[PDB]
């Protein structure tokens, strides 16, 4: 589950970049 | 969500585009 | 002028670890 | 917003979690 | 070490400021 | 292993964001 | 300063994956 | 200054999300 | 080149896909 | 899995601090 | 290439400094 | 300090290596 934490932040990250303007709205899992 | 499809197989940039704006 | 680009992607980190389980929604135009 | 706030001056632990949802 | 309590298991802002000087 | 040392980078910069003054010390597993 | 503040986060980065099993120490100089 | 040093570890990471399958080799002065 | 152009303003990822291996 | 895609992102980002001037070559294929 | 030497066991500052110039 | 000396010029691999344990 520390695997998710980690995957996270890298997620944030990407989608981040990928998304730049538009940006985003994220939420945590169970 | 994002985190389930994307941490367990890996998301491309165009995969990700889904969850933007 | 990238300097806000570079910032953005620091924030979102940020608020990744910040709001834990509550996430949060991120925009460019501020 | 918040780069107009956090980039130009530090946000502590405190004003960034102002942010979450 | 941190390692062992913090990547093991999740660690809140709260208890990793216990390893703050 | 690996996911061990890339956590102690994740620790690093969520030390980084909040022991804000203070400052922190660090110093690997073995 | 959210230039030494951003450079920071490059920079304790930069500490961990050069100092190995050494570890570092980490200051914010008011 | 470090402003392109700073920038540089992120488009570092801006190239990797886009090359991955296939990667990428960097110069400092491109 | 891409770095100078890439950090003087802000590039598409798309342009990106030229520098791969 | 997402671990050698992670531990990716982490490779880029420390062969760009280690190196510095001397850039760095990351591959995959060949 | 690198994936393999470095994502299955860790590289050291040396092993990494190889993919260097 | 790190980022007087360090974020104003770049800090080579082994003037980083003056911050370590
Ligand atoms: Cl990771
Ligand atoms: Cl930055
Ligand atoms: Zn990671
Ligand atoms: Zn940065």
């Amino acid at each position: 589950f520390v695997n998710q934490h980690l995957c996270g932040s890298h997620l944030v990250e990407a989608l981040y970049l990928v998304c730049x303007e538009r940006x985003f709205f994220y939420t945590k899992p169970t | 969500g994002i985190v389930e499809q994307c941490c367990t197989s890996i998301c491309s940039l165009y995969q990700l585009e889904n969850y933007c704006n």
